[PDB]
RNA sequence: UGUUGGCGAUGGAAAUGGGGUGCCCCCACCCGUCUUGAAACACGGACCAAGGAGUCAAACAGACGCGCAAGGGAGGAGAUAUGCCAGUACUUCUCUCGUACUGAAAGGGAGAUGCAAUGCAUCUGUGGUGUGCACACGUCAAAUCCGUUUGAUUUGCCCAACACC
RNA sequence: UGCAAGGCCGGAAAGAAAAGAAUUAGAGGCACCAAGUGGGCCUUCUUCGGUAAGCGGAGCAGGCGAUGCGGAAUGAACCGC
RNA sequence: UAAGCCCAAUUAGUGAUUGCCCAUUAUUCCUUUGGUAAGGGCGAGAAAGUGUAGCCCUUCCGAUGUAGAUGUGGCCUGGAGGUUAGGACGAAGCUUAUGGCGUGAGCCUAAGAUGGACCGGCCUCUAGUGCAGAUCUUGGUUGGCGUA
């Protein structure tokens, strides 16, 4: 809305908040990111360390679909089980089955304490996750 | 003329009234301003002060944190006394990382649907502030709680990233762009990770 | 006095804006509901014509 | 009507207690004033006899050094150095013709010596202290400037069994008692009028024919035209 | 076109005052000190933490039992 | 009806604050504009110049908005407007709007006379 | 379910009964005994209400909202010396006694003056 | 807070405030600008009307308002009320930002306690210490209409937050 | 069982006397977002260059710039405020 | 025989205390406005309240300012969604020794011996939204001048 802007508060004041000594002029420092090495060096070096240079190897035709690999944690595993099966679950008997690749995940990581034993089907798994789930009472089955 | 130099630098910036547009918030403020004026308790004064604050200064709290602090208070309490009422001026959100919790009475401005369901399933009650004003008009036997503020992305961005000792994130949309010069010793220099 | 902002890459340095000297290069969507209505009407007519085939 | 009856009964009980407290405070103030008057007379007489005894034998009598000073600001707020500005702020003389009582010890004398061209000071008398408390005495109550109008305000402000009336305040200030700092810190700075009849020269020392500096017990005539 | 002065600088510095130093008990880091003593201090701190946990457990048990 | 009595009205200032130098240019209006010239004598507060409005010229709140008759003005547009004035008789007087016609003005004046409501521009 | 405090918060700033002319705020409400725009006198939103009105001849009619038939707009208000009028009002609303007393006196005086100008 | 006179008897009245013009005593350099400094022998300046200058889009950030919350939300498109209606009502699938980071890369990937030295056992749980709202339990002052307040402090748990590990 | 370091437990405490033995228009700490400015000039003391200067260059503080009012007949900066 | 210069007094060797003139300063009284504000209440009168014609009463302190920042139930202009109203018994526009109100931007009434068909208040929404000066733009006028 134009009625809330600062220019409506400034009608009658000649300079509009820019001063009589240093006026409001077109481009007093250059256009764009000009001068990042000469006269804007302090700004660049103190707020954006690492802007200039090269690092690492190249990869000419990157495709992200072969690189798809999302992750989920043991203490988060309960989002993928329905409430009734979670209540019915108990170590030593019949456990719920979780399909990570159908739920949208690829790798199982092992942070935290597992809140319910279950059988997990995953493409990948880590050492700690495998060990912890085996101790809890569930199991992990590799899929493709 | 009186010499009062630097006397405006003693002035403090407080709020004193709410910017919220919520009629129910206004009704709650009307109740607790009266209570804070006519009652000697400090609980009412603190609650009134926190109802006036902005949304960013009323951070949400978690069910797991509520359970943990309540248990740590309960271990050292007589076996015949009753547990207190957890009070938060803010929202209560759920935690999927904690499955089983005790039965607690909680009062808050808002509950998630999942938080409400979890509390009632465990065996507790979700109260409102007008119900609290009738159960505990002075705030006796209550636990006043606050939610966590650090860990917000804005807080982690505050500062200058290129001065020694500084570990704040830069404002950048490409994650691989600002590495190299000023971040690796192979380039000109690397900013120091520690300073006394 | 540029403080702590991002480094901008807004990419608007060609003659896309139509003015007194430039034709422009823009595309607006102000005919979206009209075209949606037209498509639905055509589909209904075609189904009526080819009935009883799916 | 139970609430109204309880309220009116409580109020009827409170009024009589207020009257009784007034009655007791009056007697306490009377007794203290009488004893202070006796003490002043006795001290004066004792000094007189001691001086006469020395003079008869041909020795000298050395008087006790003054313990209290009264300081007033005679210059306005313009072109003041940072150090002297801070000293005047610490002494609570931020306006012209403001007055305070200070202890005349070493830490305060070395402060008064550094702002001399701005002040006039000297050693007050009982009449001066009494007049400045009765005519132009104000207290600090909840951060406000309140004029002294009865002894109940003094009692409530100071909350000390040694300070319950105005004669207690006068005695403490005059004799530099154990509550000198409490009594003087609980007061607003005195705000006086310009001296009727004029000054001499605010730019010279009193010894040179001007106004600033220490003028001993001649400050009383200066203040008698300002209070 | 090149001039230098220190005229208004003290007043500017004292406007918001010269802030005093931080108390010595805060920001009392030990990084960069003598390593042989640093290592022994770390071992003692670990033992102290274990002792504190045990003491709390004992307190809890006593309160529960009596 | 008579109004409620009040203190005497003081009116700190009666003259108006007019613009600087509007008497020399026909196109300048007399309404007040704040002068912002660097060398302006009115802005710099010289001795013989005209004054600028302050908060100190404000009027006593006990008598603010009271007209010389002792009432305060409330604008009315028809007959039904008098019924909400009939209860605050000694505080408010009605002012008939400029654009109400003669036909309606007759009825308004008659009703106000019956109800004992004062009209500031009645008839 | 929706209380008078909530309704007042909702309508305090704009309503068809609020007349803000000049800098003065009055009330057009037919169930207001004062003309003031306050929650006490806003009789169209209160649960109980009573208003004194002039009736034919020299009669004074008091209209009372008991508070039981609200949500039935055609049954919300049932009709009915100044001391008697005040006692009638105080049954419904004790805090409406003085204003109703004064309003009854004013209505009687208006009737007498109208009879005077009728004779003249 | 009363008392005594004058003018005013319904007029072309009297009175009190506004408004207009003249006069007397006093006060008072010409506006806008740039400049350390303008009344300047420094630039612009005969009169009036109408017009005349921080706006639209797009990326990011901080503060404030609102909805939902370990999740939030589309967009494009479709379906039928719908055949006044460029609006409103409804929607599967997906996509995107977030819940996890780190390495040039091949790649790897975060709980606590106890006992031991890809180890074993339990799981209602702040990893520890210092400074720390409210609440609970004691104690002492001041004031008191005697009912309680206003203060201080001891201990328990300490929420948010900061310092050291 | 000496010294060093980190803790637990218990005790004392004019909570800082007396000797000129402080005072305070004396609430401490921590962050976030942004403007204008980056031509200065005068005076008191101290001064370097220059014959000197209403000249050039510095140190400490106060002013004008950004400010009227009362005085020095008049004056950016003097005296009082 | 200073109305000059250097000293010194205050009504004069008679005996306690200040010759007198002038500030946007000091003291005091009245009014406004704002607080890091402080208390009380809930015959005409009182609203549980940031901000108004302030809910009502008492109390204390501050008040200038260029470049610059911020606030305002602060003023004004063209249009949209609502609500409440006016007009041939005279709308908009225009004129003023027409007063009243407001610190002010401004609002309102009166008279027209003006006009002849449209338009006001309040709550939200919206923008090509406020002029004294740019050797500003377009139109009209003007002194010089009954002159060269
Ligand atoms: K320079
Ligand atoms: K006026
Ligand atoms: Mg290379
Ligand atoms: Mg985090
Ligand atoms: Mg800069
Ligand atoms: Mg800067
Ligand atoms: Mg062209
Ligand atoms: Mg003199
Ligand atoms: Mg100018
Ligand atoms: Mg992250
Ligand atoms: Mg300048
Ligand atoms: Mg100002
Ligand atoms: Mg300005
Ligand atoms: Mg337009
Ligand atoms: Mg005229
Ligand atoms: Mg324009
Ligand atoms: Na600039
Ligand atoms: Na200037
Ligand atoms: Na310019
Ligand atoms: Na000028
Ligand atoms: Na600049
Ligand atoms: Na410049
Ligand atoms: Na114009």
């Amino acid at each position: 809305p134009t009625r809330f802007k600062k220019c409506r508060h400034q009608r009658g004041s000649t300079f509009c908040g820019y001063g009589r000594v240093g006026k409001h002029r077109k481009h007093e420092s250059g256009r764009g990111n000009a001068g990042g090495m000469h006269h804007h060096r302090i700004n660049f070096d103190k707020y954006h360390p690492g802007y200039f240079g090269k690092l690492g190897m190249d990869h000419y035709h990157r495709k992200k679909n072969p690189m798809w690999k999302p992750t989920i944690n043991l203490n988060n595993l309960s989002r993928l089980i329905a409430a009734e099966e979670a209540a019915k679950a108990a170590k030593g008997g019949t456990l719920p089955v979780v399909d990570l690749q159908s739920s949208g995940y690829a790798k199982l990581l092992g942070n935290g304490h597992i809140q319910v034993p279950c059988i997990v089907k995953a493409r990948y798994v880590s050492k700690l996750a495998d060990k912890k789930i085996r101790k809890a009472g569930g199991a992990v089955v590799l899929q493709a | 003329g009186v010499d009062l130099t630097g006397i405006s630098k003693k002035s403090r910036v407080i709020r004193h009234h709410t910017y919220s547009t919520n009629p129910y918030i206004k009704l709650l403020i009307k109740l607790y301003k009266f209570l804070a004026k006519r009652t000697s308790s400090g609980f009412n004064k603190v609650v009134y002060q926190r109802l006036i604050k902005s949304r960013s200064n009323r951070a949400p709290i978690s069910l797991s944190r509520i359970a943990v602090v309540m248990k740590r208070k309960a271990v050292f309490t007589a076996k015949s006394k009753a547990a207190p009422i957890a009070v938060v001026v803010g929202d209560v959100l759920d935690d999927v990382r904690m499955a089983r919790i005790p039965a607690m009475r909680v009062c808050a401005l808002r509950f998630s649907k999942s938080a409400r369901q979890s509390i009632v399933a465990a065996g507790g009650e979700c109260l409102t502030f007008d119900q609290l004003a009738m159960i505990a008009p002075t705030g006796k036997n209550t636990y006043l709680l606050r939610g966590r503020k650090s860990g917000r992305e804005s807080v982690r961005h505050f500062g200058a990233s290129g001065v020694p000792g500084s570990h704040s994130k830069p404002y950048a949309t490409n994650r691989g762009k600002e590495t190299k010069r000023g971040r690796r010793t192979g380039r000109s220099y690397k900013r120091k990770a520690f300073r006394h | 006095p540029k403080g702590n902002n991002a480094i901008p890459h807004v990419h608007q340095k060609k003659h896309w804006n139509p003015c007194s000297s430039q034709k422009g290069n823009v595309k607006v969507f102000l005919n979206q509901p009209a075209q949606k209505h037209r498509r639905r009407r055509l589909r209904l007519l075609k189904a009526k014509k080819v009935f009883p085939r799916p | 009507a139970a609430f109204k009856q309880q309220q009116t009964e409580s109020f009827k009980k409170a009024v009589v207690a207020r009257k009784a407290a007034k009655a007791a405070l009056k007697k306490t103030a009377y007794l203290r004033a009488r004893k202070y008057s006796r003490e002043y007379r006795g001290a004066e007489k004792k000094l007189v006899t001691l001086r006469r005894q020395a003079a008869s034998h041909g020795n000298y009598y050395l008087e006790a050094k003054p313990k209290v000073a009264v300081v007033t600001r005679i210059r306005g707020i313009a072109k003041v150095n940072p150090k002297q500005r801070k000293i005047l702020q610490l002494l609570r003389l931020r306006q012209i013709f403001n007055t305070v009582f200070v202890k005349m010890n070493k830490p305060m004398e070395n402060m008064l010596r550094a702002v001399e061209p701005y002040i006039a000071y000297g050693y007050p008398s009982l009449a001066t202290v009494r007049a400045m408390v009765y005519k132009r005495g104000y207290l600090k109550i909840n951060g406000q400037r309140v004029k002294i109008t009865d002894n109940q305000m003094i009692k409530d402000k100071y909350n000390n069994v040694d300070i319950v009336c105005a004669e207690d305040m006068v005695n403490q200030i005059y004799t530099c008692g154990k509550h000198f700092r409490t009594v003087t810190h609980g007061m607003w700075p005195f705000k006086l009028a310009p001296p009727a009849g004029g000054m001499r020269q605010k730019r010279r020392h009193f010894v040179e024919g001007g106004d600033y500096g220490n003028r001993d017990t001649l400050i009383n005539r200066f203040l008698a035209r300002m209070i | 076109s090149k001039n230098h002065t220190n005229h208004n600088q003290s007043s500017k510095n004292h406007r918001n005052g010269i802030k005093g130093p931080v108390p010595l008990h805060l920001h009392n880091s030990k990084r960069g000190s003598w390593l042989p003593a640093l290592v022994n201090a770390r071992r003692v701190r670990k033992h102290n933490q274990k002792a504190a946990l045990k003491k709390r457990r004992e307190r809890i048990a006593a309160f529960a039992a009596k | 009806v008579k109004p409620t009595v009040s203190k005497a009205i003081v009116k700190k200032r009666t003259k108006r604050f007019t613009r600087h130098r509007y008497e020399l240019f026909p196109q300048l209006s007399s309404s007040w504009r704040k002068p912002r010239g660097e060398d302006s004598p009115v802005r710099r507060r010289y001795k013989g110049q005209k004054a600028m409005p302050n908060k100190g010229y404000g009027s006593d709140r006990a008598t603010k908005y009271i007209t010389p008759s002792g009432f305060r003005n409330f604008p009315i547009n028809n007959v039904e407007d008098l019924y909400m004035l009939v209860m605050q008789n000694r505080k408010y007087a009605g002012v008939i709007s400029h654009t109400v016609g003669a036909r309606k003005r007759k009825a308004i004046v008659r009703k106000a006379m019956e109800l004992d409501v004062r009209l500031a521009n009645g008839n | 379910s929706h209380s008078v405090d909530l309704q007042w918060v909702l309508v305090r700033q704009n309503s068809r009964f609020l007349q803000k002319r000049g800098g003065i705020r009055m009330s057009n409400d037919p169930f207001n005994n004062n003309g003031n725009w306050t929650k006490r006198h806003c009789g169209f939103l209160n649960e109980k209400a009573a208003v004194v009105k002039p009736a034919k001849g020299g009669a004074i009619c008091v209209t009372v909202k008991d508070g039981s038939s609200n949500n039935k707009p055609r049954q919300t208000y049932k009709k009915t010396r100044a001391s008697d009028v005040s006692r009638a009002v105080a049954a419904v609303r004790p805090d409406l006694a003085d204003v109703s007393f004064r309003r009854a006196r004013r209505m009687a005086c208006i009737a007498s003056r109208t009879a005077k100008v009728a004779a003249a």
